[PDB]
């Protein structure tokens, strides 16, 4: 049924699936018009599809030209995006097409089911995790992909970068959607934890810093901390008085 | 006008003929219904005093044969049956009549309400939907499940209403997924109407069969049929205006001889809503918006 904490673990087993978000598609700047009506500018945006246990990353790059002479563009999106998803499992050979395609969004689900009906064993799935994927625009590498491109494109990335010649899909999933949380929560803020030792550089063939496992739990502690500073910069809580299980329940949360 | 004989009323029953009813008492002097109207389908119904899950009934038309019920103790119900030999079936009608044994079927002159929910509907086309082709008139009851309900048991005793489904590839023309989702013209005018049913008549016939079936069984599929044609229409931005002012008159008969304390099982909240406020022809219903608002506005 709907993928929720009723098993996490479902993500990291041998069943091949993909996360779809389409938050990124349809992006619009809104500003006034010389007779002071309000006119949207459409910008690049791109389709979100995440292999959760290898880290693969197909980038889906939505130029501008798309909405071109097009109505109802946010309803469109959806259809696009289902569109471009059944293009890429099309794409696979038969043995790398997933098992199941969760949606972070259940506007997605009739729209994709309509076109995956060539694909009756692959299972279409809503989530009730709160997945910060949206924030993939504050990944600067991921950005620039995007408002460079002058045409439709698709670029493979793996988000875990070498994580898992450490740690576990699981370990590298949950690192993933704190850093994200955080880049969603604050980005400056984010941004400056991430980037702020100049010591440690990104490689030229990844997305985040080269860190050593102990600046990791470093990193991920001052991510922890930003959420809930910024969780009481915004309810007006003292975080000072949180418990263990008081901050932990509110990062899940 | 036409008549079906009963052996006797062996059992006490509510006994229905089309849209009327009456109670009779078990051994009771009711020798069966006269005055049936020719020119239309009917139904004859049975809910058991003693046991209200026997319910069921026999489509028939007598321009077809000569049908009458006799009780089955070993089956336990009212089973309808042809008499070949004319002169003996002529001869008990006479009988029954002389001895004032039979009810009349009571159409009121003015009233064209059985038409006006049969208009379409035709016996040979029933006995396609429902298969027992040795005989000539159609059992059906509330339990019996469709050849969708079937797909989602005994393929025998389903009734086999053309399987409407929005997210089938029999919908959905590859290359035109959202086009076809959002408005089902396609599906609507080449699938079904040009493809299976030849024409809008055929389409209404089973849309007025469903419903009937709903109504007077509670048969769970035949409601969820007359809502799935419904909705192929209402979901269509190209319809012909013939096919809809057709059927705006279908729907408000059927909402009209709806009985009032059976509408919350037998009408779709999600569809009424969809078909009459925010799909392609919610302007193109006048009667049927009009019946619903003033008779079931809390649905709505």
């Amino acid at each position: 049924g709907a993928m929720n904490s009723s098993n996490y673990a479902e993500l990291f087993n041998n069943d091949i699936k993909l996360f779809v978000d389409d938050t990124n598609v349809y992006r619009v700047t809104v500003h006034k018009t010389f007779e002071g009506n309000v006119a949207t500018k459409a910008i690049n945006g791109c389709i979100f599809t995440l292999n959760p246990k290898t880290g693969h990353l197909f980038l889906k790059i939505i130029h501008t030209s798309v909405w071109a002479g097009q109505k109802r563009l946010s309803q469109l999106a959806k259809w696009k995006t289902a569109e471009e998803v059944s293009a890429l499992v099309r794409s696979l050979p038969k043995e790398e097409q997933p098992k199941q395609i969760i949606v972070t969004r259940k506007a997605m689900l009739d729209p994709l089911e309509v076109h995956m009906l060539d694909f009756p064993n692959i299972a279409i799935r809503p989530t009730e995790l709160r997945l910060p994927f949206s924030a993939a625009m504050s990944i600067d590498k991921l950005s620039d992909v995007v408002m460079k491109a002058t045409e439709p494109q698709m670029v493979l990335f793996n988000i875990y970068d070498d994580w898992l010649d450490r740690i576990s899909s699981y370990t590298a999933f949950s690192r993933l959607t704190l850093l994200l949380r955080a880049l969603k929560t604050n980005e400056e803020s984010a941004k400056m934890i991430l980037l702020s030792d100049p010591t440690i550089t990104i490689k030229s063939y990844h997305l985040w810093p080269s860190f050593t496992d102990e600046q990791w739990i470093t990193i991920e502690s001052q991510m922890r901390d930003l959420i809930l500073t910024e969780y009481g910069r915004k309810y007006n809580v003292n975080i000072s008085a949180l418990t263990q299980t008081e901050i932990k329940d509110i990062i899940l949360g | 006008m036409n008549t079906v004989p009963f052996t006797s009323a062996p059992i006490e029953v509510t006994i229905g003929i089309d849209q009327y009813s009456f109670n009779v008492k078990e051994n009771q002097p009711f020798h069966g219904i006269k005055d049936i109207p020719i020119g239309h389908v009917h139904v004859i119904h049975f809910q058991h005093a003693d046991n209200s899950s026997m319910r069921y009934g026999y489509w028939f038309d007598c321009r077809m044969g000569n049908f009458y019920i006799q009780y089955d103790p070993k089956d336990g119900l009212y089973k309808m049956m042809e008499e070949r030999d004319g002169a003996k079936f002529e001869n008990i009608v006479h009988n029954f009549k002389e001895r004032q044994m039979m009810v009349s079927y009571p159409k009121i002159d003015e009233d064209d309400t059985w038409y006006n929910l049969t208009e379409f509907v035709q016996m040979d086309k029933i006995r396609k939907i429902v298969r027992k082709d040795e005989n000539q008139f159609s059992y059906v009851d509330s339990s019996m499940t469709t050849v969708q309900e079937n797909e989602l048991s005994d393929p025998a005793h389903s009734l086999n209403y053309t399987v409407i489904n929005f997210k089938s590839r029999e919908a959905i023309r590859p290359g035109h997924e959202m086009e076809d989702f959002l408005d089902k013209s396609y599906y609507l005018n080449t699938v079904m109407l040009q493809g299976i049913f030849k024409n809008s008549s055929n389409y209404f016939g089973e849309l007025q069969f469903a419903f009937l079936n709903a109504m007077f069984f509670g048969n769970y599929g035949s409601s969820l049929q007359w809502h799935a044609m419904i909705e192929l229409i209402c979901s269509s931005a190209t319809v012909p205006k013939h096919m809809l002012d057709k059927l705006d008159e279908i729907l408000y008969y059927q909402i009209k001889t709806l009985p009032e304390q059976y509408s919350d099982i037998l009408l779709n909240e999600r569809v009424w809503n969809i078909c009459l406020y925010s799909s392609f022809q919610k302007n193109s219903l006048h009667n049927t918006e009009k019946i619903m608002e003033n008779k079931y506005p809390e649905l709505l």
